[PDB]
């Protein structure tokens, strides 16, 4: 398997421990043959085997995971960079103050202020769902289930704009949790990196400060930064309940909390099991980026 | 010509026998299917469904229902319908309820808590078919509101053409994940927890409806579904914030449709409890509570406050009984009197709840806290999750608890029998563990008698049998806000809580 | 002449006062926290009273208030301004002992897991993401099963849910650290590894650590919330930030005040926290000294 | 009896990867090199900069275990793990790290630094290792302000004389030097040398004197060994090596000297050709390419350490020569 | 001239007790001079050099009468502009070549950043100009150790490969605080000769720091001595060591290894350079300097020029025999 070292008992480890959690006794035994033959089990309200219950959502949080982390990077990291830069002006103040009211308010609030201003009031975003409700695709074709690669590839007159005007305001909401880590560690590694004597060194060859910043700098900071991408794409997979709620997204959050309140144990087990899985995946690759971004610990 | 209605819930499946919450309903047999006999939209009326004419023995103990002509099934992609609506279509959709020996019953998960639950299994002694257009129900004893539990939305009429075609193609799982029925919306898509498509059945026997498709655009949050209604993003909506109605009373665009609903609020009493043993204390804990606040404070004017256990608009409602009126010296007056002046601790479980107008249980809970406290009695809300507040009331091990009903039948054996008779009391519907036998005595003759003019007496009685024993503390009947755009004609609102599109036309 | 010695807590608190907005938000959160232990000698009135006649009354400086309700009231009735000094006391319990407990736990594994080996690497690397694909709600659920109803089940669910953050990013740090040649220069000296860990790698390790614990007192606070919005961790009488935002949510268009000043009392806390984490690092920084 | 510390054919290789994914290369970086040191005495280590020399430091304080060899000190093997009896043996040898700023702990102050190894070692408490501290931070001409300073706060003379103060502060047998003067001073290298010198002559310390200045070896070494790359080249008493240069790359080595006397300045003999590289060493002996004596033998085999009356020679014209 | 300082102060601390870390230093730097600077470690060389290329951070603080480079003022023209003429015309050798260079790049980059940056060649040229400068430089292996990270380097090379890139730069103005500290001689006559053959053929400056003095004897025109934060001598090469004129210099010059034999203990000037707490009035020498009189201990010496050119900060300089 695509897995360093402990495979089995990794897949006997969080399987046994989310069994026991579950169900708060050789249905343990049973269960695990089956997923080892290799399927999940049978869902006790859809009554569809998990597999093909998990793909279809599975597809729906990691489209908007992603989207979320993109933005949040696009702008954590230049502001969290100009933050230290600027250590103690109007921008480190204003930009990294923003920062902490979007995470201030709890996700069900600025997530109802983002849609009575930005989409009833101002009429520039519509308000809810993977694309518009009147527009459907042709299931004839052989879709992936990513709507914007759905859409982009066999969709209609326009189709694909309106899949990403749909996505955009889900995307903020969930991205600013992780934007404030972003903006606090880049800025606080960056402080750390700026006073050392390499970069002293930098700027005695002359260099652009720019350069000295984004080259020189930021390469040193980047360790923490990219920890904390790693660390929020576990939750942003795992978690993402109350934007799935709001903006009525068909994820996964919804589905594994909704499976534990109609005690649907196979979607539990399974679910939970499936996500270790692809946050170990993750996890071994921004531990593999470690070495890239420092030569000294390969 | 299209609508889109902003659904509370995604459906647990797509045949309503399997599931009791509303939203199933909504989307599985409303749309879907149809019954013997069904209710007139805007009444509980008992009207003719798929059974043209139907005729009741003398003996009361025997149906006979003369089926529709001509009824057709929509063409799925997995099958081509043969043949039209049979009695052995019926016979069938009760075999799957009735005995273990059907080989459809056990597919899909055969728990049918909806009809094990209804007594329906220990009532039909037998179903026969007498031809091919004629079905007869044979009954253990004589049962009144029969006629209408034929009518809600459990019993449904499903193909036994179908059926076979996909049992000898080894897949029957596709009889309920793939459904083919006779009702005047039919399936063409589910993306899982984001929409369901449907499209107009061409075929469809009664009144073709005027949209081409329906789309439910699933959306669990009140708030988001009214940001949606206000620039055309669904033209229906269900259960709206108490919050928002003065906005949507006020506003240009929207038709708040709104009815008196059959939904009663009450917190119930263990009688068996030490504190609750005794009827003067439960008196005294009614008188303690100020209902006229509680319809400001949790309702926001969006409830009338109860005399009796029945809705107010329904037929045998009790309108002599005075009622417990807000007089905490009184209350104090019966604990002086009981011997608890010193005051005592009680239990009060709040309820998160599936179906829609149910109020927000939290804030009654606190309020009738404060209200206890007042005269001596301190409360402890307790809000566990829904399964194990379940496991724990079966258990009987609560003082107090938060319930909510709604008039599911349309007759008021769906609240006396099913809500406060000793026949819900093991099965855990009557939450308050009650059986005053002159109660038993005046619901038992009630069902199994002819004359509705002696059902409005003896119904008038246990109104006046409950009020003087006080089983629960019956609080605020909820009115049923239904906001449907002002672009949308012919709507009319179902007081039994459900949603029905078949007659709509958009502007 | 030379003067006198400073101790480290001196020197520390010398070096702390030059950054303003750290007294300033130091300053800010021990006034809060006096408001909380005295809020029964403060406060306007006990928070279990429903004042009836006043639903929805807006704050004082607004049309319909009153001076009696400074604030102004929620839907129920009950000043917002005693809920707020209320509240203070379990939101603060709640995120002093996550904090604590999650930084403590995250510090040790990952300091462990950073400078033993590779084998204890890999099998705490398995624990931690084991430990981000377990829900919060279902910890929370979990730990209604093991103990009755209580607090304690939402700050250990809390807790948990805190922790891979704190054990990872310590290792992120002591992955640098252990190959520079102070750490060397003290294993030739005789250094044992505990001391290497908690003494000379340890204080290079508290650049991101102050960070991740300085937005886990938000993210304690917003996590009972989301908590509150299911019936999980708190009761109606006793106020609490997160459940009294999260009980509230309905009127947000309709009643600002109720919604907003919760909002406030979870954000001056985070802008407070913010502030003192940039004067507890520049309070380290050698550079500057 | 076993000497103080000896060395046997010590090989040290360090994997070279041009990146993540990558063919792996080999550098040769310590090739054999043989030594006996004994209580009292310099073994002066010289020759190329970039010749195993930091390495062969390395090895021999146990901050590293080679790519074979043994390694002997008192008669106990230092490379077979002995857990329990390691916590005896650590500090009986230390080091002075070359461009020492990046051994020195950056959020300490220099009084921490020094005292540590007494906190480990020793029982003296709070304010006598505060004592020591001043004292041997006097001995190297240290002030007394300096103990609440940070090693950011230094000039790099001052770092040298903190990092000779805490490898001399146990009381070790054996310090392996590297370069600990070459930032100093000659006003205080004289200070510091003289401690050395008193040290060496009170305690019986003995040092692994790693050099490029040869005017210093020339002054504190018992015996002076050459290096050329990873291997040694020449042997001998100092006595020995500066009268008499037999191997050719130590007369080229010793013939570039700085001197300030203007008459005892020489026009210096001259290398040119291809430097050897340590990835793709030269078949046989490394220096050929630059030396002047160069017969065929030379890119065919390697020299091994043959005696002439003491001075260890690895060459073949002094073989002809003999 | 290319470099005037006509004074310069670095003090560290606060303002009530000042560490006086370098303190009213002026010298003078003709285009084509080579100037050393010899003297105590601790004396302010290297903060003397930072201090010009503008690398002096909060916790210090920079005084100056007026400093000058190329014809612009350092003080009068602004930060956006004195840095990049500093940094455009002037190089520097710093004293630790491992934590001067970045950890996370390899020295092909590290390097070729140089040349771009001052020469603006493309990839195959910058490629090829790395190599031809390690090689002349002496480097074992150019192809390969343009691929290697400065923690693979040994120190003796990473010193190597940071004069390597302070060549590419095309200084006016070359700043060698150490250049041969960590190098074999036999390399040590390499650098100095292509140092010195740099300054020779595009008439570059050099300001070239050590501690060992025939290296300096032997190479630059120009010599200024730094005692305690102040210059104590300053003249032409040559004489200076033949004849000196302070006692600072004497007392230099009678510590070399020539002047004992083998395992002798060497002689030195007895005390510890001022401190911040401790530092006497008048001469800063006075605590270990022999000569000293009354007014070495009341009066600051001026520093006083020789009829010979030379100047000497003391109120009795030595004649050529060694006595005031
Ligand atoms: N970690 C390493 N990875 C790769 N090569 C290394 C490493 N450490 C040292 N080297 C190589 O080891 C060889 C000898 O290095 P050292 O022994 O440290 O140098 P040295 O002979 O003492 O030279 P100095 O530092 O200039 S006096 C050189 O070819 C180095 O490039
Ligand atoms: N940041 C600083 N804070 C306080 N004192 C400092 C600081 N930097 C340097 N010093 C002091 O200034 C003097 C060192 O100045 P440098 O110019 O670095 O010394 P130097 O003459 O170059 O000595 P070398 O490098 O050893 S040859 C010493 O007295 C130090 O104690
Ligand atoms: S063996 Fe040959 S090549 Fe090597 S040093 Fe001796 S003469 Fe030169
Ligand atoms: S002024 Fe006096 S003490 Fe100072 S250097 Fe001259 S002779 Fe010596």
């Amino acid at each position: 398997l695509r897995r360093l070292g402990l495979v089995i008992p990794t897949f006997i480890g969080i399987t046994l421990l989310t069994f026991a959690f579950v169900h708060m006794w050789q249905q343990y035994l049973h269960y695990i043959w089956g997923v080892m033959h290799g399927d999940l089990g049978i869902s006790m309200k859809s009554r569809i085997p998990v597999w093909e219950e998990f793909v279809p959502r599975f597809q729906a949080t990691l489209e908007l995971g992603v989207c979320a982390m993109i933005f949040a990077t696009a702008v954590g990291i230049p502001v969290g960079v100009l933050a230290a830069v600027k250590r103690g002006s109007i921008f480190d103040h204003t930009a990294v103050g923003l920062a902490l009211t979007g995470y201030s308010m709890p996700i069900f609030w600025w997530g109802m202020m983002l849609i009575m201003l930005v989409s009833v009031h101002w009429n520039l975003t519509p308000v809810s769902g993977r694309v518009s409700d009147m527009v459907f695709l042709d299931d004839s074709n052989p879709l992936t289930g990513f709507m914007l690669i759905d859409t982009a590839i066999w969709g209609e007159d326009g189709n694909f704009i309106d899949a990403v005007a749909h996505m955009i305001l889900p995307a903020i909401v969930l991205g600013t949790i992780p934007l404030a880590v972003i903006v606090r560690m880049t800025r606080s590694s960056m402080l750390e990196v700026l006073g050392e004597d390499y970069i002293r060194t930098a700027r005695a060859k002359g260099l652009t400060r720019m350069r000295v910043i984004i080259v020189h700098a930021l390469r040193n900071a980047m360790l923490p930064v990219v920890t904390v991408i790693g660390l929020q794409v576990g939750t942003l997979l795992a978690g993402a309940i109350l934007t799935e709620t709001i903006f009525s997204w068909p994820g996964l959050g919804r589905w594994l909390i909704d499976a534990l309140q109609r005690r649907d144990y196979p979607v539990v087990q399974g679910g939970v099991l499936l996500v270790a899985t692809m946050i170990i995946l993750v996890n071994l690759l921004v531990d593999l980026l470690y070495g890239v971004v420092n030569p000294r610990i390969r | 010509k299209t609508l889109v209605y902003c659904s509370e819930g995604s459906p647990e499946g797509f045949n309503p026998q399997l599931f009791t919450s509303g939203t199933t309903y909504d989307a599985s047999s409303v749309p879907l299917y149809n019954r013997l006999v069904e209710f007139k939209i805007g009444t509980t009326e008992v009207i003719p469904g798929l059974a043209e004419k139907w005729e009741v023995s003398e003996d009361g103990k025997t149906y006979t229902f003369h089926l529709r002509k001509g009824v057709k099934w929509h063409d799925n992609k997995e099958f081509k319908p043969t043949r039209e609506l049979n009695a052995d279509d019926v016979v069938f959709s009760f075999d799957r309820q009735k005995n273990a020996q059907n080989p459809y019953h056990k597919v899909s998960g055969g728990s049918y808590e909806y009809f094990e639950g209804m007594g329906l299994p220990e009532l039909i002694s037998e179903v026969k078919k007498v031809d091919d257009n004629t079905v007869q129900f044979v009954l253990t004893r004589p049962e009144a509101p029969f006629l209408a539990d034929l009518a809600m939305d459990f019993a449904s009429i499903l193909s036994k053409e179908y059926a076979d075609a996909m049992m000898k193609a080894g897949t029957p799982e596709k009889l309920d994940l793939n459904p083919i029925g006779t009702g005047p919306f039919q399936l063409q898509q589910y993306q899982k927890d984001s929409r369901i498509r449907y499209k107009a059945f061409d075929g469809y026997w009664g009144t073709k409806p005027q949209i081409d498709t329906l789309v439910f655009s699933i959306t669990p949050d009140a708030s988001v579904r009214y940001a949606k209604l206000q620039k055309n993003e669904c033209q229906v909506m269900p259960y709206p914030n108490p919050a928002d109605i003065a906005r949507m009373k006020q506003d240009k665009s929207i038709n708040l449709m709104e009815m008196p609903g059959l939904n009663v609020g009450y917190l119930s009493y263990n009688v068996q409890k030490k504190p609750l043993d005794d009827v003067k204390v439960r008196q005294a804990l009614t008188y303690a509570v100020n209902k006229d606040a509680i319809i400001k404070a949790v309702y926001q004017g969006a409830g009338v406050s109860a005399k009796n256990l029945i809705p107010p608009t329904m037929w045998g409602y009790n309108d002599d009984v005075q009622d417990y009126t807000y007089d905490p010296e009184k209350a104090k007056a019966l604990l002086k009197e009981a011997g608890l002046e010193k005051g005592f601790s009680i239990d009060l479980w709040a309820m998160p709840v599936q179906d829609p107008y149910n109020p927000n249980a939290r804030r009654m809970a606190e309020m009738i806290q404060a209200d206890w406290a007042k005269v001596g009695v301190q409360a402890k809300i307790v809000t566990y999750e829904w399964g194990e507040y379940l496991k724990r009331a079966k258990d009987g091990e609560h003082q107090t608890v938060m319930m909510g009903w709604t008039g599911r039948n349309g007759d008021p054996d769906n609240f006396f029998a099913t809500l406060f008779s000793c026949a819900a009391s093991e099965q855990g519907s009557n939450y308050s563990k009650w059986c005053y036998k002159p109660f038993e005595d005046l619901i038992q003759p009630a069902r199994a008698t002819d004359d509705h003019n002696k059902r409005v007496e003896l119904y008038k009685q246990a109104q006046v049998v409950m009020h003087d024993q006080a089983p629960a503390l019956i609080i605020a009947h909820s009115t049923v806000f239904e906001p449907v755009r002002k672009e949308v004609k012919g709507y009319v609102v179902d007081p039994l809580g459900k949603h029905h599109f078949e007659n709509v036309s958009i502007e | 002449s030379a003067p006198v010695p400073m101790t480290p807590l001196q020197e520390f608190w010398h070096y702390f006062k030059r950054n303003k907005g750290a007294v300033v938000g130091l300053v800010y959160v021990v006034i809060v926290l006096f408001i909380a232990i005295f809020a029964n000698w403060i406060a306007p009135y006990n928070p279990a009273e429903q004042f009836r006649d006043a639903l929805l009354a807006p704050p004082a400086w607004q049309e319909g208030g009153s001076m009696a309700h400074l604030l102004g009231t929620d839907d129920v009735g009950r000043d917002v301004l005693s809920r707020l000094m209320y509240g203070a006391r379990l939101s603060l319990l709640v995120g002093c002992l996550v904090v604590v407990l999650s930084l403590i736990m995250g510090v040790i594994l990952g300091l462990i897991a950073g400078y033993f080996g590779g084998l204890v690497d890999n099998i705490i690397m398995r624990v931690v993401d084991i430990m981000l694909a377990l829900p919060s709600l279902l910890l929370a659920l979990v730990l209604v099963a093991i103990f009755g109803p209580s607090i304690g089940n939402a700050a250990l669910a809390l807790t948990f849910v805190a922790l891979p953050h704190y054990v990872r990013l310590t290792r992120a740090a002591v992955l640098v650290e252990v190959n520079r040649d102070y750490v060397t220069a003290s294993r030739v000296a005789g250094a044992g590894a505990m001391r290497q860990m908690f003494i000379n790698i340890f204080p290079n390790c508290l650049a991101p650590l102050i960070v991740q614990a300085s937005l886990g007192f938000s993210n304690a606070i917003l996590d009972m919330a989301a908590l509150g919005f299911l019936g999980m961790g708190a009761q109606p009488p006793t106020p609490e930030w997160g459940t009294m935002l999260s009980d509230v949510l309905q009127f947000a268009q309709s009643a600002w005040w109720v919604v907003t000043f919760p909002g406030l009392a979870i954000l001056l806390t985070v802008l407070a926290f913010n502030l003192m984490g940039d004067g507890l690092r520049d309070a380290l920084d050698p550079k500057l000294k | 009896q076993q000497p103080l510390l000896q060395a046997i054919d010590l090989k040290k290789h360090y994997p070279v990867k041009k990146g993540m994914f990558a063919p792996e290369r080999l550098v040769k970086a310590l090739d054999g090199v043989s030594f006996n040191l004994e209580r009292g005495k310099t073994l002066a280590v010289v020759g190329e900069s970039g010749c195993g020399k930091s390495t062969l430091g390395r090895l021999l304080t146990m901050i590293e275990m080679p790519t074979g060899g043994e390694l002997y000190y008192q008669g106990q093997d230092l490379l077979k793990h002995d857990p329990q009896a390691q916590k005896l043996r650590r500090q009986k040898i230390q080091i002075v790290f070359q461009n020492p700023y990046g051994s020195l702990n950056p959020r300490k102050k220099v009084g921490q630094i020094l005292e540590e190894p007494l906190l480990i070692n020793t029982s003296l408490s709070k304010e006598q290792r505060r004592e020591k501290a001043l004292s041997m931070m006097a001995k190297v001409g240290l002030k007394t302000e300096h103990y609440d300073r940070y090693p950011h706060m230094f000039s790099g003379g001052q770092r040298q004389r903190i990092a000779i103060a805490r490898g001399l502060m146990l009381d070790p047998d054996v310090v392996i030097a590297d370069q600990p003067v070459s930032a100093l001073d000659v006003s205080v290298r004289a200070q510091v040398l003289n401690l050395m010198m008193d040290l060496q002559q009170e305690l019986g310390l003995s040092y692994v004197f790693i050099s490029h200045d040869l005017s210093v070896v020339e002054h504190i070494a018992d015996e002076v060994m050459v290096m050329y790359l990873g291997r040694c080249v020449e042997k001998g008493t100092k006595d020995q090596i500066f009268n008499n240069p037999r191997h050719p790359y130590t007369q080229a080595l010793l013939s570039a000297t700085p001197r300030l006397n203007p008459d005892d300045r020489r026009e210096r003999i001259k290398l040119s050709g291809e430097l050897p590289s340590p990835l793709n060493p030269p078949p046989g002996c490394a220096f050929n390419a630059r030396c002047r004596r160069r017969f065929g033998p030379c890119t065919q085999l390697q020299p091994q350490l043959k005696d002439y009356g003491g001075q260890l020679v690895a060459c073949f014209a002094v073989d002809q020569d003999e | 001239a290319l470099l005037n300082v006509d004074k310069l102060s670095v003090h560290f601390g606060d303002e009530s007790a000042p560490f006086r870390a370098v303190d009213r230093i002026s010298y003078s730097v003709k285009q084509g001079e080579v100037v050393g600077i010899v003297g105590e470690s601790g004396s302010g060389k290297s903060v003397s050099s930072l201090a010009i290329m503008g690398l002096i951070d909060y916790p210090g603080r920079v005084m100056a009468e007026k400093l000058e480079f190329n014809g612009q003022d350092l003080q009068r023209i602004s930060e956006k502009e004195r840095r990049n003429l500093v940094g455009a015309e002037v190089a520097m050798i710093f004293q630790d070549p491992m934590t001067s260079l970045n950890p996370c790049y390899t020295v092909g980059f590290q390097i070729m950043e140089a040349i771009k940056v001052h020469q603006g060649g493309n990839k195959s040229t910058r490629r090829q100009r790395a190599i031809d400068l390690l090689n002349q430089v002496g480097i074992p292996d150019p192809a390969s150790r343009l691929d290697v990270y400065p923690h693979q380097l040994s120190g003796g090379m990473s010193q190597r490969v940071m004069i390597a890139m302070a060549i590419a730069c095309r200084p006016k103005l070359l700043i060698a605080d150490q250049p041969t500290t960590a190098l074999d001689v036999t390399i040590q006559a390499q650098i100095i000769e292509l140092l010195l053959e740099l300054q020779q053929k595009e008439n570059m400056a050099l300001v070239l720091i050590t501690h060992d003095l025939a290296l300096v004897a032997e190479a630059a025109h120009k010599i200024i001595v730094m005692y305690a934060g102040q210059v104590v001598e300053t003249g032409d090469a040559h004489a200076i060591f033949h004849a000196p004129r302070h006692p600072y210099t004497q007392a230099l010059l009678r510590a070399l290894p020539e002047f004992a034999q083998d395992k002798e203990r060497l002689a030195s000037l007895p005390g510890v350079v001022p401190g911040k707490y401790d530092r006497p009035n008048g001469c800063l020498l006075n605590p270990r300097c022999p000569y000293a009189t009354d007014r070495c201990r009341a009066e600051e010496p001026a520093l006083n020029m020789l009829a010979d050119g030379r100047q000497s900060k003391c109120h009795y300089p030595l004649d050529d025999a060694g006595r005031p």
